């Protein structure tokens, strides 16, 4: 049950700043060594600082040296990255690692978060539409219908989706989205269920879009 | 540019190995043997796979497996499963206590054999067009290999402008979907008798029609 969760992913401008957290739980969080690690978009892994168990034993990467600033609170079991001076280039998901077990796991990441996504630009945030893609007579597959949900117009990335409060993932896909001329995304979900079943389930997609502090819960009806 | 160097893509077919290679130098892959190979699914935390050159995690399966040959590191994977596709990140300590990383290997699993589309065509919604906006949806699912393109017709004229389409990606089932839209006013929504989307896949095409009437 090791856990690790990030926080704080958002909009920032350039030569802003911004703070990342990250939750442990499931490990002896005060023993650890811990990492930030970040993934530009379509690039490769990044290590960026480590801080040790104490607090005392600090390092940067040359990239961020002099710019982020790593710390821990061990009563909170967190982890937290100050990110001063931020360009375009540090746009990227952002990875809360531990390192493993000194002497036996040296220079290892055993255990990552998911991450957060941070985007560095100048454009603003913008919270998404989100319209539904309801099905019809010319929408259905004989005993299976197929509906969904179009989220509209957003900025920075990204949304999650999620159907029925995830009680319905057999017959989902969502797509990834298309950036549009106006420098803002949009994208779409789908999902396919009984026929018979449009006249007694309710059918909801859940859209979240953290940046903008946005959550949508859009009944999706015949 | 990555401080060590994989190669973007790799693939193989269910039952066969492959092999996937990092290459450093001798101030990181070739200085020490700390080498360690990550499993990343798209959207997922990359996953530790190897560790020391060549020791496995405890529950990581047996066909996976690390070894080294000077400055480059390699990783084999016997027995192509379809779950194996996903990025892999080779890592290596460099020194003054810095670890860094390849670019990442996309490892694709073949052999799937031909599969074709099913569409679905949404026309706007009520609430869309009371925003004074109007959005086709186009969807096509199920396909197999991963790439169509897709073509409007406004009647049966092609359309100018107003097209967005996705690059295929995976489905659960291990086929491929994409999604088109094409943004119009309401008013050249309501003043066409019908729209069309229709993909084209492996030289078949599929299209289907929808009208504001
Ligand atoms: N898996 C690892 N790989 C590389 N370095 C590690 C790893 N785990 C810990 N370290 C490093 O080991 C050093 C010791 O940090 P630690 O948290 O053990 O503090 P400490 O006060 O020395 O520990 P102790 O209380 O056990 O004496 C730090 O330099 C830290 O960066």
């Amino acid at each position: 049950q090791v856990q690790l969760q990030e926080s704080g992913g958002d909009l920032v401008k350039p030569g802003g700043s911004l703070r990342l957290s990250c939750a442990a739980s499931g490990f002896t969080f005060n023993t650890y060594t811990m990492n930030w690690v970040r993934q530009a978009p379509g690039k490769g892994l990044e290590w960026l600082s480590s801080i040790s168990s104490r607090s005392n034993y600090i390092n940067y990467a040359d990239s961020v040296k002099g710019r982020f600033t790593i710390s821990r609170d061990n009563a909170k079991n967190s982890l937290y990255l100050q990110m001063n001076s931020l360009r375009a280039e540090d746009t990227a998901v952002y990875y809360c690692a531990r390192f493993g077990r000194k002497g036996d796991l040296n220079w290892v990441f055993d255990y990552w978060g998911q991450g957060t996504l941070v985007t560095v630009s100048s454009a603003s945030t913008k919270g998404p539409s989100v319209f539904p893609l309801a099905p019809s007579s010319k929408s259905t597959s004989g005993g299976t219908a197929a509906l969904g949900c179009l989220v509209k117009d957003y900025f920075p990335e990204p949304v999650t989706v999620s159907w029925n409060s995830g009680a319905l993932t057999s017959g989902v896909h969502t797509f990834p989205a298309v950036l549009q001329s106006s420098g803002l995304y949009s994208l779409s979900s789908v999902v396919t269920v009984p026929s018979s079943s449009l006249g007694t389930q309710t059918y909801i997609c859940n859209v979240n879009h953290k940046p903008s502090n946005t959550k949508v819960d859009k009944k999706v009806e015949p | 540019q990555s401080a060590l160097t994989q190669p973007p893509s790799a693939s193989g077919s269910p039952g066969q190995s492959v092999t996937i290679s990092c290459t450093g130098t001798s101030s990181d892959v070739g200085g020490y043997n700390y080498v360690s190979w990550y499993q990343q699914h798209p959207g997922k935390a990359p996953k530790l796979m190897i560790y020391e050159v060549s020791k496995r995690p405890s529950g990581v399966p047996d066909r996976f497996s690390g070894s080294k040959s000077g400055n480059t590191a390699s990783l084999t994977v016997s027995g192509l499963q379809a779950e194996d596709e996903a990025d892999y990140f080779c890592s290596s300590y460099a020194g003054s206590n810095n670890v860094v990383f390849g670019g990442g290997t996309k490892l694709t699993v073949l052999g799937q054999p031909k599969a074709a589309p099913s569409v679905t065509l949404f026309p706007p919604s009520s609430e869309e067009l009371q925003a004074n906006k109007a959005t086709l949806v186009c969807l096509i699912s199920d396909f197999y290999p991963g790439a169509v393109t897709v073509a409007w017709k406004a009647d049966s004229s092609p359309v100018k402008a107003g097209v967005e389409t996705t690059t295929p990606s995976k489905q659960s089932n291990n086929k491929y979907a994409a999604s088109s839209y094409l943004s119009l006013t309401p008013e050249q929504w309501k003043s066409h008798r019908s729209y069309s989307c229709q993909v084209t896949h492996e030289g078949s095409t599929v299209e289907k029609t929808v009208a504001p009437t």
